[PDB]
């Protein structure tokens, strides 16, 4: 059980015990994935206000 | 009252703990994924674990020990013995065995053995198992390591070796094999209750020590002596012995009991296997408990030595006694957890 | 002297995150105007926690924080609370109705109203930094909010900030105190938008910390309050490298080299000790040994699971109060000899070790006691995966029968979304496996 | 500051509309003048969303009254509170309806609706942000049904991205007074199920057999059944009015209640121990709509306990009945049960439990008008009243398909394993 890189300072210590040795999206892709999104909702939008004009 | 669900229908031991349950009066069954039940009697493969207590309100059991299969089967039984210190590479009730790989492997360890004993001319019998075989089938016994380790290469699935114990006790009349099984459970607490009654299931046809071609002399399963050789059922019924009737059998034979000779190593053997995991598979502080019924093979040798060759975690009854052992299961563990409305069958190993 | 940001998404983000700044107002000094009479350097300095705490000429200590919800009730809260004069307003930021327990509402619909402004003032905090470590981002896997908009922010951090690095505490839902049915739509789909943004994510189940609650502080019924109160322990006791002078976990990037060698396996398991009742006039007081031992008992994690069923690839254990380096060896090596600790092969079988001579510090007229030795630790194991899987398969059992869909496509999102994010969580339980299992 | 706007139509809507502003008047401690006379002080935090608040501290319902008939408005305008409306929304006609469905839907009721939709306008423009809107109305008559679902499909074109709620009386099992309810009820559902997102099915009969049975009236009127029912919105509009969290707004709630739009009818249950209120909330006979429970299964379940009362005990005996009855909900679901828990109690109880359930069972009440429906479309009996009004019979046909998918769909879900 070895304790290395042991550190000491006035609010504590820190060290490491060994026991056992071993054996992104685009800022225009963001833009355009929540312009489709907005653009679903304007289409669902559309169909109910041309039947609701019916 | 309380609520289980039923998730292994091919369970005839939980299948009539089930209509047990039912006759109650005080359970109700529900069907395989309503989470709000009591008690899982649950599958043998992927049981989810990680959904068990939590479900506010209910104090949930499941008839599993998760990690127990390190001890019920072939390869991993083989290391569990070898690698805890508990149980020791050296143990004396465990035939010397090695875990074998087709194509962490011990095939280099086992030639080493094998030619230090035919260096001394000493029984070179050993026996390939493994948990894809099934139906007594995928089990070879041989003298020459050769013919084993080419025969394990032609299979695909990780097989163990073990040494062939040559002198086993054989009963008379007949000249004949057998093994011992017996039905242990351990509840929620972790007690280990032993089932008073066993069973010697039995081998029809006399030893034939001069060829291993023939299985039906050396394989006890129920399933080869039923189905294989035509004096299946002469000495007993289905090839089944109990024990008063082996116990006057070893008095009348050979001026001892069964307690003495073999039941005592039996339970050495029970508490030590299932004491070692106790710490990896108890539920005593766990969100949901466990419990699980075990089946326990022995052989016995021709000194009265018992040997441990393989432990069952989804065991089948003797049908004789399915009635007395599954309304133990319900008294000691399940109405143990979930009470009712208001002798012992079972051997307590205390630890 | 490098700074961080927190930021709190949501009704549960907010809420926490105001225990947490009281919790770190005490542990500091600093009173409820800001003011800090420990502190010698007015109006500046480079001191451990002033990677927490900004400062003004008239020696007042901002925390480097923003607040930010959909709508106004919880953040008013904070605008009227006992550390009102802590923040500046522009600090908290109001929408007018929330996401209605709606993810895709949260991040399609309202996110891209407000994700803007949120940046702005996020900015305004980075503008003011020497350097930046990056961001402690405080949110709800449940909420609308708290998963909508979180996910769609973490997106757009990892692209104003690309190189900084993001945590997570989150609150994965408990139907005991969860407000609805949705959550494991919403817990799903914004672990799959974040994943590839988070560097470390802290979960904190509200069963488990409601069962602490019940057991070991005897509230028969715990409120919010009482969680956030023994959430923010937790938390501190993880930021607590980052405030105070040491040599672990002083830089928000050794978070990640110490517990997370594998990028998606970034969800260190928590366990705090000891949670002991105030109202136990005294409590005979525990060992190192004990409370060490502690650590290692489901009862006593953010998340009930069995990590003797999976495998370790880090583990740190932080002290607080009366500790020294010989009493904690001393536990580690009879703990091993009692318990079931397996690392994976490819890592060493070692924990890393810190401690801070400061006691815990409590809340007045809190529920839980003054204690002269805590310790938590981080251990990164496989187990975890156990909260993923009973995640999974409430999402499986309502998308079978597409229930509750149609208010995340009347919202702009496509069904394909669901598909894909229960297809990454299906991988991540695998991967999971793959490592923990044999 | 998230604002509901209520709308009453018929005559049958406005006596519950207006019982059910007494009700919730007094638990906010306003007087009939619009005063404010109480003592605690979340009797306003949450004030707003039914009030708007005005001159000298007055506080006037955001409520707006609709009839084609001046009589019943008159009434209300006596009532107790009958001062307490603003008078510019009194919206009402001289020709009344004749219980005819196409007479308040498409003849009498269009030339009225616009001067509602105005006064609508004028409320929801005062609104911080509106929340969306509720109706009281009866299906069996002409202006509730025939124009109150004119209104709704209107709101919904000028506001379709708020909520639509109603509590609507539907026809009763057995007892009735007037010849063509199932023709005005069919095509009043055949609205609902595309334009509200939640509905609460109230009829007169369930109504009556609590107030005779069980509240011991000897000689119950729609006196008494309204203040059942006026007590029962109380309950289910607490969370709304009250500080809380579960099922705050109109939204929040629908996200909870309606797993698939169009199976957003609900039964409502009040009561009157712990334990004892939770088994009452969930027993038949304090269902305001006749349908058994236990001939369906519950997707989802909002239940309201009020009144001071140990969280610990109800959170208990909620879980035992789930527990207990595991059966009547549905397994692919997780967690459907909600409970909330309001301190503030109704006046002349101190614990209250109000019940909303999303049951399949609801199909048998439109099962039931759909025969009676069908018996008499089969021979067109009574259908001149209605062409004659410029209808098509298509318009029937159409009404009748829907509620029998409806019917197809509730059952579907019945069945469903996981
Ligand atoms: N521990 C803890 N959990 C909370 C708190 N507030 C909410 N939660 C939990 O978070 C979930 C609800 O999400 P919220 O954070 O309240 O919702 P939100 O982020 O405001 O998003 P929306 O309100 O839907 O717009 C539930 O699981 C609650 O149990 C809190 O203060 N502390
Ligand atoms: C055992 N199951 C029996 C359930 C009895 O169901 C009910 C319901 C009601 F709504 C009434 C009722 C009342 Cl309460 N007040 C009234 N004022 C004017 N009319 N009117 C009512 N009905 C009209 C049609 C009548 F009187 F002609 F029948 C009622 F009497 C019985
Ligand atoms: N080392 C050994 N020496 C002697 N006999 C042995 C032996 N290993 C196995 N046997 C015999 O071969 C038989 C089959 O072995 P094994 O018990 O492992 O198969 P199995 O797994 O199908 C039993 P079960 O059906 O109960 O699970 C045993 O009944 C035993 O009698
Ligand atoms: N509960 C209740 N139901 C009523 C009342 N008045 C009428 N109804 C019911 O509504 C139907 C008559 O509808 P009504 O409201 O008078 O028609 P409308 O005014 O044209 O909308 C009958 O089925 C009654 O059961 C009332 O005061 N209370
Ligand atoms: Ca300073
Ligand atoms: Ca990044
Ligand atoms: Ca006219
Ligand atoms: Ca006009
Ligand atoms: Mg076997
Ligand atoms: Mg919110």
């Amino acid at each position: 059980m070895e304790v290395i890189e042991l550190n000491k300072c006035t609010s504590g210590q820190s060290f490491e015990v060994i026991l056992k040795p071993p054996s992104d999206p685009s800022l225009e892709e963001i833009q355009k994935k929540l312009e489709a999104a907005e653009e679903r909702r304007k289409y669902q939008e559309a169909e109910l206000l041309k039947h609701l004009a019916e | 009252m309380y609520t289980f669900v039923v998730r292994d229908e091919n369970s005839s031991v939980y299948a009539e703990v089930s209509r047990l349950l039912l006759a109650t009066g005080q359970w109700k069954r529900l069907r395989k994924d309503n989470p709000r039940f009591n008690l899982m009697l649950g599958e043998r493969n992927r049981l989810p674990f990680g959904r068990l207590g939590h479900e506010p309100g209910l104090v949930q059991l499941v008839n599993y020990y998760r990690g127990a299969d390190k001890l019920c089967r072939k390869a991993s039984l083989v290391k569990l013995i070898k690698t805890s210190p508990e149980l020791s590479e050296s143990c004396t009730w465990f035939p010397e065995s090695y875990v074998i790989y087709p194509t962490t492997d011990e095939r280099e360890v086992f030639l080493a053995a094998y030619n230090r004993r035919r260096e001394g001319r000493e029984g070179n019998v050993w026996i390939a198992k493994s948990s894809a075989g099934a139906k007594g089938e995928g089990i070879l016994i041989s003298s020459e390591a050769s013919e084993l380790l080419d025969f394990i290469d032609e299979q695909g699935q990780v097989h163990v070796i073990q040494k062939y114990l040559e002198k086993p006790l054989l009963l008379e009349p007949g000249h004949r094999k057998f093994d011992i099984r017996s039905w242990v459970l351990v509840d929620h607490l972790y007690n280990i209750y032993l089932y008073r009654e066993g069973v010697l299931r039995t081998s029809s046809e006399p030893y034939n020590s001069a060829n291993f071609q023939d299985k039906t002399c050396h394989l006890t399963n129920h399933c080869i002596q039923k189905e294989y050789s035509k004096n299946y059922g002469r000495y007993e019924e289905g090839n089944e012995m109990f024990f008063e009737e082996f116990n006057q059998y070893l008095m009348d034979a050979l001026n001892t009991t069964l307690e003495n000779s073999i039941l005592l190593q039996i339970k050495h053997i029970i508490r030590s296997c299932l004491m070692c995991i106790e710490p990896a598979i108890s539920t005593k502080h766990l969100h949901y408990q466990s419990f699980q019924l075990f089946g326990f093979d022995f052989m016995v040798d021709e000194e009265l030595k018992v040997w441990l060759i393989e432990v069952n975690g989804a065991p089948a009854c003797a049908q004789k006694l399915y009635a007395e052992l599954c309304q133990g299961i319900v008294d000691v563990a399940i109405s143990s957890v979930f009470p009712l409305a208001d002798t012992s069958i079972f051997i307590k190993l205390h630890h | 002297m490098r700074e961080c940001i927190s930021i709190h998404v949501g009704q549960a983000g907010v809420q926490i995150g105001n225990a947490c700044w009281e919790l770190y107002c005490l542990e500091h000094g600093i009173q409820p105007d800001g003011q800090m009479p420990s502190d010698k350097t007015i109006g500046g300095g480079d001191d451990s926690f002033n990677t927490f705490f900004s400062e003004t000429g008239a020696g007042k200590h901002v925390p480097r924080a923003v607040f930010v919800d959909l709508e106004p009730t919880v953040i008013d809260e904070v605008r009227t609370g006992t550390y009102r004069q802590l923040f500046h307003p522009e600090q908290l930021i109001t929408g007018k109705e929330d996401a209605a327990n709606n993810y895709a509402r949260g991040h399609y619909t309202i996110g891209k109203e407000i994700i803007d402004l949120v940046l702005d003032r996020i900015r305004k905090l980075a503008d003011q930094c020497t350097g930046l470590q990056g961001f402690l981002v405080f949110h709800s896997f449940g909420g609308g909010t708290g998963s909508g908009f979180t996910s769609l922010l973490m997106e757009r951090l990892s692209v104003d900030y690309g190189k900084k690095s993001k945590l997570e505490f989150s609150i994965y839902p408990a139907p005991q105190v969860s407000t609805a049915v949705v959550e494991p739509y919403n817990s799903i789909l914004t672990t799959h938008t974040t994943l590839e943004h988070s560097d470390c994510a802290f979960m904190v189940d509200n069963e488990a910390i409601y069962d602490i609650c019940r057991r070991n502080l005897d509230i028969e019924r715990p409120t919010y309050t009482n969680l956030n109160r023994l959430i923010s322990q937790i938390v501190s006791s993880i930021t607590a490298s980052l405030r105070f002078d040491g040599a672990l976990n002083v830089d928000l990037t050794e978070f990640q080299t110490n517990l997370v060698p594998y990028p998606r396996i970034h969800f260190p398991l928590a366990t705090y000790a000891p949670v002991i009742s105030a109202e136990k006039a005294y409590h005979e007081q525990l060992s190192v040994a004990e409370i060490t031992n502690a650590c290692f008992e489901p009862a006593n994690q953010m998340v009930k699971c069995d990590p003797r069923h999976g495998k370790y690839m880090a583990c740190c254990l932080l002290y607080r109060g009366d500790v020294v380096p010989k009493d904690v060896n001393a536990a580690i090596a009879t703990i091993k000899t009692k318990r079931s600790i397996q690392f994976v092969d490819w890592c060493p079988t070692g924990f890393k070790v810190g401690i801070n001579y400061q006691p815990p510090t409590v809340v007045p007229g809190g529920d839980l006691a003054k204690v002269q030795r805590a310790v938590c630790m981080l251990s990164n194991t496989t187990a975890i995966a156990e909260a993923w899987a009973r995640l999974d398969h409430k999402f499986d059992l309502m998308y079978a029968k597409r229930a509750f869909v149609h208010w995340y496509v009347g919202e702009g999102m496509e069904e394909g979304e669901f598909s894909e994010a229960r297809e990454d969580m299906a991988a991540l339980e695998k991967d999971y496996e793959e490592v923990g299992v044999d | 500051m998230r604002e509901i706007v209520h709308i009453q139509a018929g005559q049958c809507g406005n006596q519950i509309g207006a019982k059910f502003w007494e009700v919730i008047s007094d638990e906010h401690g306003i007087d009939p003048t619009g005063s404010y006379h109480g003592d605690s002080d979340l009797q306003l935090e949450r004030i707003n969303v039914y009030y708007n608040e005005a001159t000298g501290n007055k506080y006037v319902p955001r409520a707006i009254l609709v009839d084609l008939e001046p009589g019943t408005m008159d009434s209300v305008r006596s009532g107790p509170f009958g001062q307490i409306f603003r008078p510019d929304n009194f919206v009402f006609g001289q020709s009344g309806a004749g219980n005819n469905w196409a007479k308040g839907h498409y003849t009498e009721g269009a030339e009225l609706v616009d001067s509602v939709l105005d006064v609508v306008r004028k409320e929801s423009e005062s609104c911080d942000c509106l929340q969306g809107f509720q109706l009281t109305h009866s299906l069996g008559g002409g202006t509730g049904s025939g124009m109150g679902t004119l209104l709704i499909s209107k709101i919904r074109e000028e506001y379709p991205d708020r909520i639509m709620n109603t509590f609507s009386v539907m026809p009763s099992p057995k007892v009735s007074d007037t010849v063509v309810e199932p023709y005005n009820a069919t095509l009043s559902v055949h609205q609902l199920v595309e334009n509200t997102d939640e509905t609460y099915c109230i009829d007169n009969e369930a109504l009556y057999d609590i107030c005779f049975r069980t509240l011991k009236l000897t000689t119950p009127t729609y006196g008494d059944l309204n203040h059942l029912v006026s007590a029962t919105m109380s309950g289910v509009t607490t969370c709304l009015r009250f500080p809380g969290q579960l099922n705050a707004d109109l939204r929040k709630l629908a996200v909870n209640m309606v797993p698939f739009p169009r199976l957003h009818f609900f039964m409502p249950g009040f009561a009157p121990t712990v334990p004892e209120l939770t088994q009452q909330m969930f027993d038949s006979k304090n269902m305001m709509a006749a349908c058994d429970p236990r001939h369906g299964r519950y997707l989802t379940v909002a239940a309201i306990f009020r009144g001071r009362m140990s969280m610990k005990e109800v959170d208990e005996q909620m879980l035992n009945v789930q527990n207990k009855n595991s059966s009547y909900f549905v397994e692919w679901i997780p967690n459907n049960v909600k409970t909330a828990v309001c301190d503030i109690p109704p006046r002349g109880l101190k614990m209250s439990a109000t019940f909303i359930g999303n049951s399949t069972a609801i199909q048998e009440l439109f099962k039931r008008i759909s025969e009676q429906f069908t018996a008499m479309f089969r021979r067109k009996a009574f259908l001149h009243w209605y062409t004659g009004e410029g209808m098509d019979e298509m318009e029937f046909t159409e009404a009748e398909s829907n509620m029998n998918d409806l019917v197809s769909e509730y059952q579907q879900y019945q069945d469903a394993t996981a």
